[PDB]
């Protein structure tokens, strides 16, 4: 099929002190495993390099935020990082980042937990985020627009097939994307401030993503 | 932006 | 469609049909806040919500809401926006105002996309209805009731798109995916609005000011 | 929020 869920799900299963230091330490880390994820996404690796750079530089945060949010469906009040480290609500509040942390927990983590969003649904959402035709500088946004469209057409079919009892499910999923977008930008601000004040060590790959075009 | 380009190559 | 009719959502849109470019844009925003309240009052079940929740939703949504309407209003114009006041802002005026980039984000991400899909007044109304019923909004007495009306609005909108644009199986999703752009732009406009306020050389009216206040 | 509350009521 033109945009198979299975290959998008396969991409999800393939990569699968100061808390802010840990969160920044896990971020740089995931960045490498996000490149590897994207490569395993249908048609992505066939887009021109420049457009592949533009997409990941534009999406990483949302793409990364979604991941940890969905990995954290399991924990009561905290988030689980890929370093195997858990950041608790209270630990994040004690570090002065409780405001955003809570928004991740209620708007993403909780709403993921509520609707028992499966890894396929999560993968296709991230694949929709990955294929953001609104990205600036893209050589071919009409090909990005088409790819995203393939992804979410496949996502409707799956949602109609897997959970046919819930007719509002397909929309409900997409309707976490304005939230992820909001949370991405708020979260990104924090990074820029962690850098400005230089209080927190930021590793090379993470540094590269914050640093100017 | 070095690192990214090197990685988007197998 | 029985509980949240697309005919009445449109009727709320059709009920409210209307020298520094930024100054114009603020005055417009102020005129448009009063109206937005009527529009919302005409959105099925809005009034029935606890008065405080009406306040919250509008304190939260007014931005994407006003920006969604003028973007759709601007499909008829080639390189600017139609403001409710009956004034046009060309992108050159915008650039020559320092607001070039965000205006360009409004031209690319929103207006152009509304035109390239011939988004109608019902689909506008329904997307605005979704933005009004935002269950994320902090402080709500019953976020679930807001979410239930979000469900009702997007159930009706999908049905409408299925019924009146059957040749476009993915139209409904294309409308919903305009919301990250809306949210994302809405936050940038707000960041500017705070700067215009911080810096003291932009005339801000009482309603716009009230909205620009911390909870 | 003086105006909002006033405008919502009547
Ligand atoms: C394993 C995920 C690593 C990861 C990825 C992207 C990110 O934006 C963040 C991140 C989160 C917060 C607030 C906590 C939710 C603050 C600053 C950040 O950089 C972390
Ligand atoms: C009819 C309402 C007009 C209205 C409402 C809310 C807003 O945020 C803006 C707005 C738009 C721009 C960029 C121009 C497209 C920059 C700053 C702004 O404040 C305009």
């Amino acid at each position: 099929e033109d945009m198979p869920v299975e290959r998008i799900l396969e991409a999800e299963l393939a990569v699968e002190n100061d808390p802010v230091t840990n969160i920044c330490q896990a971020a740089d880390k995931q960045l490498f495993t996000l490149v590897e994820w994207a490569k395993r996404i249908p048609h992505f690796s066939e887009l021109p390099l420049d457009d592949q750079v533009i997409l990941l530089r534009a999406g990483w945060n949302e793409l990364l935020i979604a991941s940890f949010s969905h990995r954290s469906i399991a924990v009561k009040d905290g988030i689980l990082l890929a370093t195997g480290l858990h950041v608790h609500r209270n630990s994040a509040h004690s570090a002065g980042v409780g405001a955003i942390f809570d928004r991740v927990l209620t708007e993403l983590v909780s709403k993921m937990r509520d609707m028992q969003m499966d890894k396929t649904e999560l993968g296709c959402l991230r694949a929709i985020v990955l294929f953001n035709p609104d990205s600036k500088g893209l050589s071919n946004p009409a090909e990005v627009e088409a790819l995203r469209e393939k992804v979410y057409a496949s996502l409707e079919a799956y949602c109609k097939h897997k959970y046919p009892e819930q007719p509002g499910r397909f929309a409900k999923l997409l309707l976490r994307l304005p939230a992820l977008r909001s949370i991405g930008l708020k979260c990104l601000e924090h990074l820029f401030f962690f850098k400005l004040i230089g209080d927190t060590p930021i590793d090379t790959f993470l540094m590269e993503m914050l640093e100017a075009p | 932006h070095k690192i990214l380009h090197r990685l988007l190559q197998d």
